[PDB]
């Protein structure tokens, strides 16, 4: 069998997440006789069954593409991405088709210009990789075919997903020939930033909301202009935060700024001081200057045309829903509420917004009925008050990100008309914490959308390779996330009982986790329970089993937006701008998670029209050091990336590929003269079906000969062992040849 | 698609789409004929009126309520007011949408074997299902507990529930209405 002494195998380690070891002995079929670096000798377990991962010949390692490995697993990846950042500091890789791009926090030369005039051209794997080398591929796709492109980046947001779409449109603005897209692009950076970025537990600055800017090309492909989208935004973070989170960093930008002059109709307090920024109880984040970052959040919107007018409009407007949160309820009886006289909260939102306090303070505590003959002004519990507060604070938040989105892109449009375009999607990956929770599951419902779109397209990028090469496609195995998709999204789904739960009446958490465990706890593989608890439920996704916990949920899903206050804010006339932001029924009675999925069915209509590319982001170290690589951080970021859970779809199949002239050059080593033939093609046929005897391994294309996992290890470790035992032969023979000369020489 | 929701009454028909905040139809529940001899030639004398229309020219007619007592009493009145209520008064049709369907409790079996035969074979409903009035009056108002007292034209009657449980043992009905109060 394949393990012998000097042999590598990969041990696992707490320290360091493998470890690698040398056999000492050749394996027999319950114990190994394992050297180390860490001493010369140890004795290791096999375990009831088990065998560690054997580690690739280094031919093979720090390959430019990770599926020329042909062992694939998570320490093969891990150590060969280890070794080329680490030894060559070339931070891209490949995987498949994807890019891994490794962000150093050090700054590096080979973005500079030449580089870009070097990549165009090349195709895809003629050069080492690089972001350019997508850059192109999807530019090249471009031009050739009438499909527009579009590449989507991945992961935590300190990975450095804005600085690779940044080089991507440097690369499209000076080969298409430019003016000032991307100047205009990069100064909107720190307003979506400021409007749409949050503070989150594992990680500051954490973006939640996905972005896409459509790069517009002429029918002579040079760039007119861009566009931009946003989706998924979590509108549940405005009203509520989990323990050590804040809300949009805005707020506190905002609060931060109190003192100054144009602030103080505002009444502004500490950011502490207000009940939405108060509660996670984490107001001032180590290490930044929020008045900074208001400044230059202002001369961003300054360099994009949003008049001070419109500045002191939003700010007012965030101001308002400050204000509105403090607005508390006393309720007279358990069915009813009022608002305290001469509430300072609510006279201060009035005078903000201009709505005249008696409407205000009757709408809040009452909604209207009406058929079209009567209408009836019903009260309202203390809760439904709070839950309809909420609401309204979310949907003027909500419209007046649209809002600012709008007048982005109507400084990043120009007036030609947009032949064909180009998008680059910066959106969050996949995510765990020892707490998750109704964003967290929003996040990995569009997490598992966006993995079927890539499988399936790897898939048929892959039957086309397939039918190209001759061999029967039929082979090729398909791995398909459906059934988890249905289980969150389909008819009696987690979602759609989350919002039957919401509707009817005393619902509760522990009522919808027992309406749970009833529809699915064993009518579903992928659903499941934890044992010592009733509050949370587990759904194993693409990469990982996640514990969601109940507590949140109802709380958060709710909106309902009551049509009077709406009414009444609109008809204010103080100011342009509260007006404009609801200009133009059912999507009121919509919950967030509604919102959400239908969000997300625009996102994947988007994407399906188009051709994909992808990038994937890994954050090598927690603390920014300009090199260090964190074994441990980058194997959580990988699987996070979904990235190892493809590499162990392609090991499935048949990952490496040889063309039948560099493989009659590699193992002429092993081939015999006799077997060498005027046909190289039919003598590696002939070659290849004796030295590996089922043909299920492998198959014949017309150019290109295909292998299963380890069989390119197998050959080269053959070969290995015959080119070393003839040196020792031949070594041997000219030592004793030498030697004997010797003798003969003392014999003289 | 939309489920339509319709509850009849002894008086009021009220009808609309499920998910709606009020009803989108409501009209008295009315068959009348006309009683006088038609003078003028060309007029459009017209069988028989219903609902809104029935109460306009009621000077004109016989008012005849096709439901006493929760009971519906004449079948060919009642499928003309169903008729009325799909066709020209929500304007949909009922191929397309499920159907609920209300009743008082502890009414006749009859009542509800012909009305769920009438929806199938007369209109094609593709499903429909038939609830309890006070059943439904506790989802109006909230509540998975209560004693509820519903009384409208027609029955009166108690339901006590207590945790989404019925107690059939304690359910009452009684005939006062609406409609003994006005006579
Ligand atoms: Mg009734």
């Amino acid at each position: 069998e394949l393990y012998t002494k000097y042999a590598r195998v990969w041990i696992p380690d707490p320290e360091e997440v493998w470890k690698s070891a040398e056999l000492l002995k050749d394996y027999k079929p319950k114990v190994l006789q394992l050297r180390l670096e860490e001493g010369k000798d140890l004795e290791y377990c096999l375990d009831p069954k088990e065998l560690p991962p054997l580690r690739n010949p280094d031919i093979l390692v720090g390959e430019n593409d990770l599926t020329a490995l042909s062992y694939l697993h998570e320490p093969a990846v891990l150590h060969n991405l280890k070794v080329r950042f680490i030894d060559s500091k070339l931070i891209y890789t490949y995987c498949g088709i994807v890019l891994v791009a490794i962000n150093p926090y050090e700054q590096l030369p080979i973005y500079g210009e030449d580089i870009i005039n070097a990549y165009s051209g090349q195709n895809m794997g003629d050069m080492d990789p690089h972001i350019f080398a997508v850059a192109e591929e999807a530019y090249k796709q471009m031009a050739r075919d009438e499909r527009n492109q579009s590449i989507i980046v991945s992961g935590e947001s300190g990975a450095g997903k804005t600085v690779s779409a940044k080089y991507a449109m440097r690369y499209f603005a000076t080969v298409s020939g430019s003016a000032n897209v991307e100047e205009k692009v990069l100064a909107s950076n720190p307003i979506m930033e400021s409007i749409g970025n949050a503070k989150t537990t594992r990680n500051d600055n954490s973006s939640r909301f996905g972005k896409y800017i459509e790069i517009g090309f002429d029918k002579r492909y040079r760039i007119i202009g861009a566009n931009m989208r946003t989706y998924l935004l979590e509108k549940s973070r405005v009203v509520f935060q989990a323990e050590e989170e804040r809300n949009y960093h805005i707020f506190y930008q905002l609060c931060a700024s109190a003192a100054l002059p144009e602030f103080k109709t505002l009444r502004l307090g500490n950011a502490n001081y207000f009940h939405y920024t108060k509660q996670g109880g984490s107001p001032v984040i180590d290490g930044i200057d929020d008045a900074k970052e208001m400044v230059n959040t202002r001369q961003a919107c300054t360099l994009l045309g949003i008049s001070d007018s419109y500045q002191m409009g939003i700010f007012r407007i965030l101001a308002g829903i400050l204000h509105l949160g403090n607005v508390e309820f006393a309720s007279r009886d358990s069915d009813s509420c009022a608002i305290p006289p001469k509430h300072d909260p609510l006279t201060i939102f009035c005078d903000l917004m201009g709505v005249d306090y008696e409407e205000m303070a009757h709408w809040l505590c009452h909604r209207k009925l009406a058929t079209a003959t009567e209408t009836y002004i019903k009260p309202i519990s203390k809760l439904h008050a709070i839950n309809a507060r909420d609401a309204l604070a979310k949907h003027i938040y909500a419209n007046l990100f649209n809002w600012i989105v709008d007048h982005v892109n109507k400084a990043l449009h120009s007036t030609v008309k947009q032949h064909s375009f180009i998008g680059v999607l910066d959106i969050y990956g996949f995510e765990t914490f020892e707490i998750n929770s109704f964003e967290q599951f929003c996040i990995n419902y569009a997490n598992e959308k966006l993995q079927q779109q890539f499988n399936m397209h790897v898939f048929k990028l892959e039957q086309e390779e397939y039918m190209k090469e001759q061999i029967p496609w039929t082979l090729i195995d398909f791995y398909d996330n459906q059934p988890c998709i249905n289980l969150i999204e389909a008819k009696m789904g987690v979602l759609d009982l989350l919002d039957e739960e919401c509707k009817m009446p005393k619902g509760s958490d522990d009522t919808w986790a027992q309406k749970l465990y009833n529809t699915h706890l064993n009518k579903c593989a992928l659903f499941e329970k934890p044992r010592l608890s009733n509050k949370a439920f587990i759904i194993k996704h693409f990469a990982d089993k996640v514990e969601y916990q109940c507590e949140g949920f109802l709380e958060k899903n709710k909106d309902t937006v009551y049509e009077e206050q709406i009414k009444v804010l609109k008809s204010s006339k103080k100011f342009k701008l509260l007006p404009e932001l609801f200009q133009d029924s059912k999507e009121h009675k919509k919950t967030v998670g509604h919102q959400f999925r239908n969000s997300l069915h625009l996102l994947m209509e988007t994407l399906n029209a188009t051709t994909p590319h992808y990038v994937r982001c890994i954050k090598p170290n927690d603390f920014k050091f300009p090199f260090t690589f964190d074994e441990k951080r980058a194997v959580q970021q990988l699987r996070a990336c979904g990235v190892l859970e493809t590499i162990r779809i392609s090991a499935a199949g048949f990952p490496s590929r040889w063309t039948y002239q560099e493989f009659f050059s590699r193992y002429r080593v092993l081939m015999k003269q006799k077997d060498v033939l005027s046909d190289r093609k039919q003598t590696c046929k002939n070659v290849l079906e004796k030295l590996i005897l089922d043909k299920d391994k492998y198959q014949f294309g017309k150019t290109k000969i295909f292998f299963r996992a380890g069989q390119v290890a197998y050959l080269e470790k053959i070969r290995a062992d015959k080119l070393r035992a003839a040196c020792i032969r031949i070594q041997k023979t000219i030592r004793g040849w030498l030697m004997r000369k010797k003798y003969m020489r003392m014999r003289r | 698609t939309t489920a339509l929701v319709c509850d009849n009454g002894s008086g009021l028909v009220k009808a609309g789409f499920a998910g709606d905040d009020a009803p989108r139809a409501v009209f008295p529940s009315i068959v009348g004929r006309p009683r006088h001899q038609g003078v003028m030639v060309g007029m459009g004398q017209k069988d028989s009126y219903v609902g809104d229309e029935a109460q306009s020219k009621r000077g004109i007619l016989t008012l005849k309520y096709p439901i006493e007592h929760g009971i519906i009493t004449n079948w060919d009145d009642m499928e003309k007011i169903w008729h009325h209520t799909f066709y020209n008064e929500l304007r949909v049709a009922p191929e397309e949408h499920p159907t609920l369907l209300t009743e008082a409790p502890l009414n006749p079996k009859a009542n509800r074997e012909k009305m769920t035969q009438i929806m199938f074979e007369t209109f094609n409903v593709p499903a429909m299902y038939v609830a309890i009035q006070a059943v439904l009056s506790l989802y109006a108002s909230g509540r998975t507990t209560g004693i509820v007292l519903d009384s409208g034209d027609g029955v009166t009657h108690n339901v006590p529930i207590y945790e989404g449980y019925a107690l059939p043992h304690a359910i009452m009905r009684l005939d006062l209405a609406g409609r003994d109060l006005t006579d």
